[PDB]
RNA sequence: UGAUAAGAUAAUAAAUAUGUGGUGUAAACGUGAGUAAUUUUAUUAGGAAUUAAUGAACUAUAGAAUAAGCUAAAUACUUAAUAUAUAAAAAGGAUAUAUAAUAUAUUUAUCUAUAGUCAAGCCAAUAAUGGUU
RNA sequence: ACAUAUUAUUAUCUUAUUAUUUAUAUAAUAUUUUUUAAUAAAUUUAUUAAUUUAUAUUUAUUUAUAUCAGAAAU
């Protein structure tokens, strides 16, 4: 990632139980220093599904909280997301396939579920 | 001591001057700065003693390289080593890349074949380095009166001395030679005669594009007998004397042309008192063949 | 994933272990020139077979490259300058210019 | 000295003001 | 190519970071010596001088990228040319294709301008330990 | 009393370095400038080394001021 303003994960939580803040930060500041803004949170550990749920067809869910509007503003002013944040934003539908790379380009992989925007 | 040794020192001083760094040139060659040089104590490359003042260098005479060329031993790499060092200079040093004249290449090719006996490796250094001459804004050196004619002349002697008779190798080599000419200005017209003689000798019909027919225009040295003016004039026209004598001796068809014999009469009688250039060369080719 | 097919440059596992380099030719006996073993064994199996941390990760990276038609040529690990690392270069150079050129 | 000439210039200025205070008072 | 093999040229595949270059180390990390405040901290819906032809490095848009010298050579450095009172610049490389070194195309860099983003300088008001032996 | 250590100060002494400011050079380099040899090419021109000329940029020495520090005094 390049630039002075980057969107990246700052690590919180405890040893062996990482949680992350999605933050807009100056490139030169420490990973866990108070950033410019905290856009959201990322919990990397998927929620465990029960034996019955698994056969029932439930897929484990990773939970991300994100300010969609504020994130778009920072992309608009040229903030540069990290690779992991890029994957999150492409899955959220904020970023598109123009931000994909040659190593992760899923040009030929079947879609089992299409991105669905709902209200809850 | 010898003319060759003295010439080489002059030629090596000229190169060292022009290869010296521009910032350091005023302090190593202007004698008024000898004490400024000492104080600075610049260390000679190769971790040698600090550099010492040198005598100022003045423009070198083109005759200096002609003396060195004809001093090289009968079987030596000295001419081939000097040329490789001289033409390895940067193309930004104009003095080095403009000293070489069409006469020098003719005298480097005629000496190599008849005296030094390393013609093949002298025609490869010239063919290999022709591109650098073009980048160094000195293409004239590769002309038809000094480069092409001399080459075809040495071919008309090697093809005989060695008996080469292939009609494919000859044509391919002749085509390359013409392709290596950058200043195509046929004046004497001897080139067409030389090319035709090669074809008869090796049984092929020459055909080169741009070698338009030119009538003979041999320069006639006057009957007036001067000193250094006629010694230079003869040496000036020495190359075309080696080409006229060669043309007649190799093939008797060239005897038809009477212009060739007039020049022989004029050039030979001009200083018949001295030795013969053509004969002197022929002897050495035999003295080199025997080895 | 799936088993790629042997090529002409990389006919067998031994050729694969020689092209990647990094002293990976010393594992030719672990794989036994079995093409499928190279493309089925994951890190857990390689760790049980005595492959050290650095080599097994390197092999798995080159196995993924081969599976995706990407070059597997050896890329060398970085090395410090001849005159030493930046933090010790001034001292080293000073002691190397007083013992070589004086 | 330059520092001894600056000191005296300032000393005279301070003494003129101390006198000025007495003339004003 | 070189009439005998020393070299040159091009293509291909490797090597070199003990040669010249570029970028990176004003950060982060550690510590609490100094520092009682013309300087440091904290606070305010504070302020002007009414803060640079500063972009540091990304975003959007537009344009440009010229000639010599110096070094072995260059995206090194130097001097010039032309570009918002006007001032002030630059750089090529890789890969293809067509030509006879040049041109396009792709890709990655260089410079300038405008705005944004990030980020700077300065000032005020209020508060910040003990001793007047 | 005092012998010590530490720090600060200066109308004092010495002072690295640097900044600024003086004067000087038959100082160096580039260009200009006046001539002069040597050399080279061509049949005047170029180059190099000198001299004259101003200009810019440096260098050496030098004048003055400030300055790390040390000395002395307090
Ligand atoms: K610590
Ligand atoms: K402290
Ligand atoms: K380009
Ligand atoms: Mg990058
Ligand atoms: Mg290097
Ligand atoms: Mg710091
Ligand atoms: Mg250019
Ligand atoms: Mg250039
Ligand atoms: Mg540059
Ligand atoms: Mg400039
Ligand atoms: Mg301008
Ligand atoms: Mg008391
Ligand atoms: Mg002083
Ligand atoms: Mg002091």
């Amino acid at each position: 990632t390049c630039g002075l303003v980057r969107i990246r994960l700052a690590r919180f939580g405890r040893k062996n139980s990482p949680v992350y803040n999605i933050v807009v930060a100056n490139s030169r500041k420490a990973r866990d220093a108070k950033p410019i803004e905290v856009l959201g949170t990322y919990v990397p550990v998927p929620s465990p599904v029960t034996k019955r749920e698994l056969k029932r067809g439930v897929v484990p869910i990773k939970d991300v909280k994100l300010d969609f509007d504020r994130t778009k503003y920072w992309i608009g002013v040229g903030a540069q997301p990290s690779e992991t944040v890029t994957k999150l934003l492409r899955k959220a539908g904020i970023l598109n396939d123009a931000w994909a790379t040659s190593k992760n380009s899923n040009v030929n992989r079947k879609v089992v579920f299409e991105r669905m925007e709902t209200l809850e | 001591a010898s003319t060759g040794e003295i010439a080489k020192a002059k030629l090596d001083e000229f190169l060292i001057y022009h290869k010296t760094d521009a910032k350091l040139k005023p302090f190593i060659y202007r004698p008024k700065n000898a004490q400024i040089l000492l104080t600075k104590d610049i260390r000679d490359p190769k971790t040698r003693e600090p550099l010492q003042p040198r005598p100022p260098v003045k423009p070198l005479s083109k005759q200096t390289l002609n003396d060195f060329i004809y001093s090289v031993e009968p079987n030596s790499t000295e001419l081939l080593d000097w040329f490789k060092e001289w033409t390895g200079t940067s193309i930004r040093k104009r003095a080095i890349w403009t000293y070489i004249s069409p006469i020098h290449v003719q005298k480097m090719l005629t000496a190599s074949f008849f005296k030094i006996g390393k013609y093949a490796h002298m025609v490869g250094l010239l063919y290999g380095i022709e591109h650098k001459f073009l980048k160094a804004q000195n293409p004239s050196v590769f002309d038809i009166e000094h480069f092409f004619n001399t080459n075809i002349m040495c071919a008309l002697h090697r093809n005989r001395l060695k008996d080469y008779k292939d009609a494919e190798i000859a044509q391919r080599k002749l085509q390359v030679a013409w392709k290596k000419v950058l200043n195509r200005k046929n004046n004497t017209g001897l080139a067409n005669i030389l090319v035709a003689t090669l074809g008869r000798q090796i049984g092929f019909t020459p055909e080169l594009t741009g070698l338009q027919p030119v009538d003979i225009s041999l320069p006639d040295i006057p009957n007036s007998s001067s000193g250094a003016e006629l010694k230079d004039l003869l040496s000036k026209y020495e190359g075309i004397y080696l080409i006229a004598r060669t043309l007649l001796d190799i093939d008797q068809h060239n005897a038809q042309y009477l212009e060739l014999q007039e020049f022989i009469r004029q050039y030979q009688n001009a200083l018949s008192e001295s030795s013969d250039p053509y004969d002197t060369h022929l002897k050495a080719l035999g003295l080199l063949e025997t080895p | 994933s799936t088993i790629p097919k042997p090529s002409d440059q990389v006919p067998d596992v031994d050729a694969f272990l020689n092209k990647i380099g990094r002293n990976c030719n010393e594992l030719k006996d672990t794989f036994e020139n079995n093409w499928n073993n190279l493309f089925q064994w994951d890190s857990k199996i390689l760790k049980e077979k005595g492959v050290n941390i650095q080599q097994r990760k390197y092999i798995l990276k080159q196995v993924h490259n081969y599976r995706n038609n990407r070059p597997i040529h050896e890329i060398k690990l970085g090395k410090k300058s001849f005159f030493g690392g930046e933090r010790k270069r001034k001292a080293f150079t000073a002691k190397w210019k007083a013992e070589n050129k004086q | 000295s330059a520092k001894a000439v600056k000191f005296l210039k300032a000393q005279r200025r301070k003494q003129k003001n101390e006198a000025k205070q007495a003339t004003l008072k």
